[PDB]
């Protein structure tokens, strides 16, 4: 969420500043809870997508 | 001397017409910086928004310091 | 110990949280629909460390009615 | 502060060499979406898309007026341009209006997030529309999350979800028209 | 001519060298862009005979203020920063401090009308950092005077230990005020010393000599 | 081990504090002004007057007064009022 | 004795181990013993401030009185609000007393 | 002529209403500033309505400076 | 004349209730602008939420010019 | 007169409570413009809620407007 | 007239409590009558201040 | 009558926590129970204030 | 007795001290509320510096009322 | 006697700048709740804030209390 | 000397539009920490409007004591 | 002695602009507790922006008892 994620879009300013975010805690733990949630998105594609393959 | 006297206390409580414009231009200046730090890419347009913001605000600074010299010196 | 929201402080992860607020949903769903979302509720599967390249050591998993509430 | 130049476009430069040369570029998920962040247009005025998603179904993908979405500070409802917006959303009822007709499904909870194209982008795990919940046993088991509380701190969490996520469902099937 | 012998590890030390290398953390070196090797070491060594010695500077301002504020704490004694012209004297003296630093950083020549007002703010900062030393010390100790008027004033009218709920209210009122006195003692010899590697860390700055000449790769 | 070798030289003041009280001293008594209640006087007066008369009653005050404003001695009764 | 060496080992073993917390019970009636610290800090003050006032008692109260005298004086050189007048009457008192 | 002191007095203590329209035109200045550090797209919009609240929150800074100019010269 | 001196230091002090209605227009001035700045679709129909409460905001102020010319001029 | 006169300067410190009430409705009818731009869908509520509340702090304003009357003409 | 400046903070403060009843029922209108049935509970405690400084104005007055 | 002022703090205290009240149950209603317990009891802490204000408002008058 | 007269009027104004600690105490515990309604889980010990802050606001009272204290009864 | 008149009547008009002392020390320990409750694992920290906050603020507090004695005793 | 015993009790009501300074300085300087808690990697450039709207709010505060300075010694 | 009774209530209203300082104080070392809570990490750099902003905050109160210092013994 932050060892890269947000070190990756921050070029002059960042590229996620541009959403305001409506979490109960901060940025860097919602970006916690959404990686998890993007990782277990593409994993649970990954494994459909290949077993239809 | 009564109504000479009454130029230094009127005049004196006055100017208490900048306090709010003190504390006004705070939470303003306040709100530049939370709102710059939210995205710093807009951050050189802010502050051309804080100064239309300070000048704007000062005006009512001025509206109480011309009474302050129009109680005083008129 | 960890610093955020309720499940967060509690040592769970968020997509053990998340499926956790999924699984009570579908337990309170209409009959002709609760029974086919028990069929995306179900955890068949097993894991296996491989800590030298060939060992062993595993968890399988025959669960059914949905992610663990309790403590993993 | 910009130590690596990735991408997908980046990728297949630098794959040409240490792989072998026969075999071509792996595909990337950037090359099956078509509508993006920052690409400007996608609004249209009144109507703005709502990609509104399960993992197991797209229950929505055509543009809405208005989306209330159930956010952890409160309701809060989406116009066409609105503000860039990252929002976790509590147990609630996200509210997909077209005009004078409006679909209401009860989701678990799950991040919602409005692009500054104005795609809004709802990203839930259950999504239940409230016609196929029961009101009866949404308190039969809520009765019994307001009496099982021990010290397990991981049912410590585990039952406050399972008591918010009930007591949201309570008050929003109270109100159906 | 024979000196003392010293226990290393001693806490005196212990204490001043971490006291030493705090107020030495407050302006710290600004890192070149070479890497630092005998190429750039007598532009490191140059950089630091340029600094202004703000970590000797500031662990003085802090050793010599919170001796006098705790002086004021023990008993018979009163805290020579409770009088005007020391606890002043000093916030003057490090306002003085950081403009000589701040003027010789040219020839010796003094900095359209709002120079007056950036001037203004600046020379007020000579008094409010003397003046806060001043009567942080001569409120608190001020205060614990009246209160200790106030309780006597029930012992000397109602009985000696008689009427004890009366008086151990405010006995525990005024203990609660030294105590309060000890934090202050120690809070504003950390603020006035704080604020002095502040204002003469404005004009610690100058420029890195540097490499003017190099063979590259 | 070494333990015994610390208790030999006892308390030692800091390495330079009769700088610091022969400098604190050569402020409070090197004022070059008079003693703080008292005021410079000529020979003649100093030669004539009583040590009775040379007291002001308001530098002699009670040790531990009973009323707030006792004075132990009481000067000259010659006031120019 | 050697002056130095004696009372430093009586001081040592007064601050130490002679401790009137546990020797006169106390816990019975303190919860804690950073409370029993926490009163007899203020038994210290409510001591030494009702020994330095009886110490010296028939004295004219520097501090400001709230309107209140301390036994039958009332209306003597003790209770007097005005200095120069008590300083009067505590003359005349002296001769008597 | 305490009357005419009094109307030095009076004025005085007439203009502290300045004061709270200070605090607002530094709140309302500055959360144009959250604002369009929020969405920059509508930057141009929000000035359309702070110079709406700017001119009608001063309304009440116009209301009190005539009752400064209606003591002291009415 | 102590009755008319003190009409117009009671005029001065009754004026500064126009502090705090200048102060709380700001708040709702400025709540607009962060209101029009989440979705401006709406940013018609908060402008009739803001008028509706700015006339019902001024609806005090001129209770406090009424009374600031009840005690002047009645 | 001077019991005519302090009914002059007393009325003018009455109404100092109009600040508070005009401050009070700014923040009320400022939360229901931030109200009614979060979700549009339950703005005709929230002035349900706002009217019921503009009403119920005026509360405030007509006991202020009670002894601003009580002592002028009573 | 003095005594009815603490009208002002009453004022103040009801404006605050019936702002923040605007807010609450816009972050959940299905309990939006329960959060009234916390507001005049919060007006009628607020009110007795309100009561308590006309408590002195008709005491200074009229007694 | 200047010395009862002190009720427009009490004023705007009150209608801040009972304003957080609103905003409170608005939240989590299943706590709202238990939040009146730290409402009320953060209401009686603070009308001790509004009652050393009226102690001595009847000690400058009744004494 | 134009003292005993002052130090009535003197210690009046002494008292409206209590108005910011009757208002700090309202936003201390409305802290309480939204920090108790966040996470219930730690309510017992966010009383715990409600009451440690509210023993540290009331030592502005216990310095308020003993200025009343000595203004009154020195 | 109006000198020690005067004395009473500005040392409780000095003494009303306890008020916005107590003020302060409510927003500050009210956001030590907010902030225990957003991560108790720094609530012995916290605390560290607010007692370092408080004993700053605390000074305010006496530097309000110490004209209060330089009037009424100086 | 009624005019002398004016500029003192004048001079005293101008220096509390001071508070407003105060106030509001601190609303800017509880900005600057908060905004510099969401990004620590633009608190460089946040201190640099920090000390912008510090130096343009002390404005506010140096124009009443001008007024100060004016009508003590002028 | 009107203007030495004159400078003990000029002081005592010169004093009251510590109630600004002690409230944007608590503001800010409230903002402290809050963004040291929010990310812990840089809770040594924050205090680093509280005790410049308390400088330059109490600097404010140490204009208003070079006020009261200069009404009282100048």
């Amino acid at each position: 969420p932050d060892l890269l994620e947000k070190q990756l879009e921050d070029v002059t300013g960042n590229s996620l500043d541009a959403y305001d975010i409506e979490a109960s805690h901060e940025r860097s733990d919602v970006l916690r809870d959404l990686t998890e949630f993007h990782l277990g998105v593409t994993l649970y594609n990954a494994m459909l997508e290949n077993n239809c393959s | 001397s009564v109504l000479a006297a009454s130029k230094m206390v009127g005049a004196g409580c006055a100017t208490i017409a900048l306090a709010g414009v003190g504390a006004g231009l705070g939470v303003m200046f306040g709100s530049l910086i939370n709102g710059a730090a939210r995205n710093p890419n807009i951050a050189k347009q802010l502050v051309g928004y804080a100064l239309l913001g300070f000048a704007l605000t000062e005006s009512i600074a001025l509206f109480s310091l011309l009474v302050v010299f129009l109680i005083l010196f008129a | 110990a960890p610093s955020g929201p309720f499940y967060r402080v509690a040592g769970m992860s968020y997509l053990r949280y998340s499926n956790i607020c999924a699984d009570l949903l579908r337990n309170v769903l209409k009959e002709p629909f609760k029974a086919k979302a028990q069929a995306r509720q179900a955890i068949h599967f097993r894991q296996a460390p491989y800590v030298d390249g060939k060992a062993g050591a595993s968890k399988v998993y025959e669960l059914e009615n949905g992610i663990p509430k309790t403590a993993n | 502060e910009a130590a690596a130049p990735a991408g997908p476009k980046e990728f297949t430069e630098v794959w040409n060499k240490k792989a072998p040369s026969t075999l071509i570029v792996p595909e990337f998920p950037s090359n099956y979406t078509a509508v993006k962040a920052v690409g400007e247009g996608q609004v249209h005025g009144d109507a703005f898309p709502v990609n509104f998603y399960t993992p197991h179904s797209i229950l929505s993908q055509a543009q809405k007026d208005t989306v209330v979405l159930p956010g952890v500070d409160g309701y809060f409802g989406v116009k066409a341009s609105h503000v860039p917006t990252i929002a976790q959303l509590k147990p609630g009822v996200v509210e997909l209006h077209s005009g004078a007709e409006s679909e209401k499904f009860f989701v678990s909870g799950g991040f919602a997030f409005v692009h500054p194209n104005g795609v809004t982008d709802i990203c839930v795990l259950e999504a239940a529309t409230l016609d196929q919940v029961d009101p009866a046993a949404v308190k039969s088991a809520l009765a019994a999350a307001s009496a099982a509380q021990p010290t397990d701190e991981f049912e410590q969490a585990a039952n406050r979800a399972a008591i918010e996520l009930y007591s949201a469902l309570e008050s929003a099937v109270e109100a159906k028209a | 001519s024979s000196v003392r012998d010293v226990k290393t590890g001693s806490l005196p030390t212990n204490f001043l060298t971490g006291v030493y290398r705090f107020w030495r953390s407050q302006n710290p070196a600004e890192k070149p862009h070479d890497p630092v090797n005998d190429r750039l070491l007598p532009a490191v060594v140059d950089a630091s005979d340029k600094r202004a010695s703000i970590g000797t500077w500031a662990t003085t301002f802090f050793c010599t203020i919170i001796s006098c504020n705790l002086l004021g704490l023990m008993p018979f004694n009163e805290a020579p920063t409770s009088g005007l012209g020391f606890a002043t004297g000093l916030g003057v003296s490090v306002w003085a401090t950081a403009t000589i630093l701040g003027l010789s950083k040219t020839g010796f020549k003094f900095p359209f009308i709002f120079v007056p007002l950036e001037t203004i703010s600046y020379t007020f900062r000579a008094v409010s950092l003397g003046v806060r030393l001043w009567v942080n010390m001569l409120a608190g100790h001020t205060l614990l005077h009246i209160l200790t008027g106030m309780a006597l004033a029930l012992p000397f009218s109602l009985g000696f230990f008689s009427m004890v709920p009366a008086t151990f209210g405010v006995c525990c009122l005024l203990s609660a005020l030294v105590g309060l006195e000890y934090l202050v003692a120690v809070l504003q010899s950390g603020v006035f010393s704080i604020l002095s590697t502040v204002y003469v860390g404005e004009f610690n700055h100058d420029k890195f000599i540097g490499p003017a000449a190099k063979i590259v790769k | 081990s070494y333990s015994a070798y610390f208790a030999k030289a006892g308390f030692q003041f800091p390495a330079g504090l009769s700088a610091l009280v022969a400098g604190i001293v050569a402020l409070n008594v090197c004022t070059g002004r008079p003693t703080k209640g008292t005021k410079e006087i000529s020979n003649a007066e100093y030669n004539a007057t009583p040590i009775g008369y040379l007291q002001s009653p308001d530098q002699h005050p009670t040790a531990f007064p009973k009323v707030p404003g006792m004075k132990d001695v009481h000067g000259s009764p010659h006031h120019h009022h | 004795m050697a002056v130095t060496s004696f009372l430093g080992k009586a001081f040592e073993k007064y601050f130490y181990d002679f401790s009137a917390y546990e020797q006169f019970g106390l816990n019975r009636f303190l919860s804690s013993k950073g409370q029993y610290v926490a009163l007899r800090h203020v038994g210290f003050v409510m001591v030494g401030v009702n020994v330095l006032l009886a110490a010296n008692f028939p004295f004219n109260p520097p501090f400001p009185t709230i309107g209140m005298c301390p036994a039958g004086w009332e209306g003597t050189w003790v209770c007097q609000a005005d200095k120069a007048k008590a300083l009067e009457m505590y003359k005349e008192w002296k001769k008597s007393n």
